[PDB]
């Protein structure tokens, strides 16, 4: 099953023609089919006879009778005002450490000024996703480091444990399985000096 | 035939637990065993039952005589003090460009807060040793272009034709049967080309 | 468990390859020399291994960018657009070795400096089975030619079975090959570029119906 | 600003030198059929120029990938002298640009 | 310019190219053609020019720009939110890119 | 923190890493583990954690990075300075290496 945007990533004035502004992704139908609240925090500011565009289908204003219609990628954006939700999100949770093992670095991602992700994966699983941005977040120092060898294990299929915080939540990749949080450390596997 | 790094490559007071300071590194035993300026120093300035840690060995002085005993790497280190030369001499020559062609780039060299050396071989035997640093030299604007010309021909065994300037002389090496100078520029050559 | 059937790539025909398989280019049978491309380089071809690949999708991407080189090879005006590549689908059996187990076992006995960080990464990442020698007609099983039409954009898939095919319940070796330790002087693991293949794999898929660029993995698997 | 382009050559010399007192670095593109483009990208002094650096580093790809480039020179005031480098082209990989 | 945000899939990145920025010399161009695979060779979507701005004044390599090298040296699918703005790559115009997911399969990219 | 400084011959590093610095923001380690050649799996010295220093507010690689880099892979032995610090990768503390040459022959690498 799907990962839910949080009604609060809702960009008020959202984007236009579909260009979301920068650090904003166009929210996907699935996701806005799957969230109760931002659906009915939409019946409520959404004036009449309107449409808006979405990545995939159309919102129709109450006047349609607040309907979710489906369409092809980007099809939608012919429309002025496209639904945008902004990616990062403040969970709340501590700063501790959380990591996974044997994982391997794929899909990447890169918006405009935000964060460039991988989705890390073991054996076909999709495990988790983890995101780096120079431009802002608790590590946006750490980013020239960490790019550097994020480049280097994709290039090479090479296993990690890939250590994350989930003080902030990234919902970049448009409908995830997998939930995406800030990349804090990556140590190659070693099994033979308890690494993985 | 080893290069003996001259008496002011000295600290005034040795160092703790074979730490010597950032800039500075042990004195090995054939170094102080091949300098007379050296030992006369020691001799003059060594009080008591005293002995000393040198990279490979101990040093005897005060009442021992001035005996320098053999011994294994870091294995002195054990002692109260070692003996730390600094490793950059501002030899005060000009920048009149010097190459050596040909050479392949070997044993590489780095440590905290200093330089990243290597030494350029031909034909097997060494040639010259050229570092670069970000932190102190005249050039150290140089070091993130040459830090990439220097990786890249070390990973391929590219040979080259290396550029040093004579204006620092550098004693990172133990025992160096080469001299190392300051890196200046690198020339992925074609014979006898204007590039070079 | 050893797989039983592994892919090839190739740009040879069925009616050869099902009649007379693949045979390596050589004795050489040192096993790092192979997985670090030295013994399919460019004249010093002799590695006494055939590259298979225990990954059919791995196969199928490589002609699939084999392939659109083609159509870019057109617009640029060095080429028709039209490209046939094959998939021959084979029966593993003892004499098919795993590259990375071997890889391993290589570095486990002659110890970490005399392997090569990537060149194991990649046996990892290709999946590649070595045939010692020799890979057989009657273990060559069927086979996908694929065909492209580049200006008009047409893919024609078909499969023909080699009826020479015997059929047995084998696959591959269960032990890791091993070979003494190379004595030559190796400056690193040599790639393909776009996607990123072993020379071995890659080279070895080529035939007469221009020089194959090889890279060194390590000069490009970091940023400059 | 007698600019050129060349396509599909390749980098055959690569380096990174001092000029006086400037950094500056230079390749040399060549194609069979012909004579060498020698081109030089100097440091201009003016510490900002991030320019430099990547230029470098782009170069440095293109030589390690061992791609056909294309790229584009202006012209220096005195033959026999290498031309200032103003754009730089990594081929497709395996192939030429067209 | 370009009226929206156009959305190619299965794209992959053939080659690239560093320019100046025509206009503020303190970013530049880091521009590319992208092939949607296996198009016909004279489809529309057989040869996409586009371009980002790279800012000069920050050290390093941008998201994109790592991402964007990646992918070239891997060839990897991907989904390109190209336009609306059209800088000029080569003569012709181009499209700016403004973001670039590589693809999962056929369910991201059809 | 260890009595002294550590230097162990033919070490080859086996594994690389990078973690932020528990103790300060502005800087973040990077790691490894190194294991020198004969030793036995058993033995400690099959595996020897290290760590280094990186200051975030100076951009760019360090001498060490990029030497580490090129050995890593290389697989070239060394000749490492250990201690007498510690610092902690993997929940377990492991020897700042404050210096690191690579071996020529048997030596200096005795």
């Amino acid at each position: 099953g799907i990962v839910i945007p949080p009604k609060a990533l809702f960009t008020q004035q959202g984007g236009a023609y579909g260009r979301c502004p920068n650090g904003t992704r166009a929210l996907t139908v699935a996701e806005l089919r799957g969230n109760a609240e931002l659906q009915t925090y939409l019946r409520q500011i959404t004036p009449g006879w309107s449409i808006y565009g979405l990545y995939d289908g159309t919102y129709l204003g109450q006047a349609y009778g607040g309907i979710i219609k489906d369409a092809p990628p980007g099809a939608g954006f012919i429309y002025r005002e496209t639904f945008c939700i902004t990616t990062i999100y403040k969970t709340g949770q501590p700063a501790a450490d959380h990591y996974y093992s044997k994982v391997t670095a794929t899909r990447l991602l890169a918006s405009t000024n935000s964060r460039l992700c991988a989705v890390f994966v073991r054996d076909g699983q999709s495990v988790i996703g983890a995101c780096a941005s120079p431009y802002e977040g608790r590590y946006r120092d750490m980013y020239d480091a960490l790019r550097r060898l994020l480049y280097m294990i994709y290039m090479s299929g090479l296993a990690v444990r890939v250590h994350v915080s989930k003080e902030e939540q990234y919902y970049d990749y448009e409908d995830a399985t997998f939930q995406t949080y800030a990349l804090t450390g990556i140590s190659l596997c070693n099994p033979a000096a308890s690494i993985c | 035939g080893i290069v003996i790094p001259p008496q002011e490559q000295i600290t005034q007071h040795g160092s703790p637990y074979g730490r010597c300071a950032n800039k500075t590194r042990a004195l090995t035993v054939a170094e102080l065993r091949g300098s007379g300026d050296l030992q006369e120093y020691l001799r003059h300035v060594t009080r008591g039952w005293s002995i000393f840690a040198l990279y490979d060995g101990t040093y005897l002085g005060g009442e021992y005589g001035g005996v320098i005993k053999d011994g294994t790497p870091g294995g002195a280190f054990d002692l109260k003090t070692t003996f730390c030369i600094m490793t950059t001499r501002n030899t005060g020559q000009p920048a009149t460009d010097h190459y050596y062609s040909n050479v392949t780039a070997t044993r590489l060299l780095s440590s905290t807060n200093s330089r990243l050396c290597a030494v350029f071989v031909r034909s097997g035997q060494p040639v010259i040793g050229a570092c670069t640093s970000p932190y102190d030299g005249k050039y150290w604007s140089m070091y993130s272009r040459l830090r990439k010309m220097l990786y890249l021909i070390y990973v391929a065994g590219i040979s080259v034709r290396v550029h040093v300037s004579k204006e620092e002389q550098y004693y990172d090496y133990e025992d160096a049967t080469f001299e190392t100078y300051a890196l200046t520029g690198i020339s992925i050559c074609n014979p006898g080309s204007s590039l070079c | 468990d050893p797989p039983a059937t592994v892919y090839r790539y190739d740009s040879r025909p069925p009616e050869d390859v099902f009649q007379n398989g693949f045979t390596a280019w050589g004795n050489n049978d040192n096993v790092l020399e192979h997985l670090t491309g030295r013994s399919c380089q460019v004249g010093s071809s002799n590695s006494a291994f055939v590259s298979t690949s225990s990954s059919r999708r791995y196969t199928e991407v490589y002609l699939e960018h084999r392939m659109q080189e083609a159509v870019e090879a057109e617009r640029a005006g060095r080429g028709t657009g039209h490209f046939i590549g094959y998939i021959y689908e084979v029966r593993a059996d003892n004499n098919f070795y795993g590259a990375a187990s071997s890889y391993f076992e290589y570095v486990d006995t002659y110890g970490d400096n005399a392997g090569r960080i990537l060149a194991g990464a990649l046996a990892t990442y290709q999946s590649e089975y070595l045939a010692h020698r020799r890979i057989p007609p009657e273990n060559i099983r069927r086979v996908t030619r694929v065909y492209h039409n580049g200006i008009t954009g047409e893919t024609t898939t078909t499969e023909y079975s080699n009826a020479r095919y015997v059929s047995q319940q084998t696959r591959a070796n269960p032990n890791p090959y091993t070979s003494r330790r190379s004595v030559a002087s190796i400056v690193g693991t040599l790639v393909r570029m776009a996607p990123v293949v072993g020379a071995c794999m890659a080279r070895q898929a080529e035939s007469s119906e221009e020089a194959m660029v090889l890279v060194y993995y390590e000069s490009i698997a970091y940023s400059f | 600003l007698p600019t050129h382009l060349y396509k599909n050559f390749t980098v055959q010399e690569l380096a990174l030198k001092l000029k006086g007192k400037n950094q500056e670095f230079c390749l040399t593109a060549f194609m069979s059929g012909r004579s060498l483009v020698r081109a030089c990208l100097s440091d201009a002094g003016h510490e900002h120029d991030t320019w430099f650096d990547t230029m470098l580093g782009f170069a440095i790809s293109a030589y390690a990938l061992k791609s056909r480039i294309a790229l584009t020179v202006e012209d220096s005031p005195y033959p026999g002298t290498p031309g200032d480098l103003l754009e730089l082209q990594i081929c497709p990989l395996n192939g030429y640009c067209e | 310019d370009v009226p929206y945000v156009l959305v190619k899939t299965n794209m992959v990145v053939t080659s690239v190219a560093m320019k100046p920025y025509e206009v503020t010399p303190t970013r530049m161009l880091v521009c590319g053609i992208a092939a949607k695979l296996g198009a016909a060779a004279s489809s529309p979507d057989a040869h996409v020019p586009f371009c980002f701005g790279k800012d000069l004044k920050r050290p390093g390599s941008s998201p994109m720009e790592v991402m964007l090298r990646a992918v070239f040296m891997q060839q990897r699918p991907l989904r390109m939110f190209l336009g609306p703005k059209q800088l000029t790559f080569e003569g012709k115009p181009a499209l700016e890119l403004i973001r670039m997911v590589e693809c999962s399969g056929k369910q991201d990219c059809p």
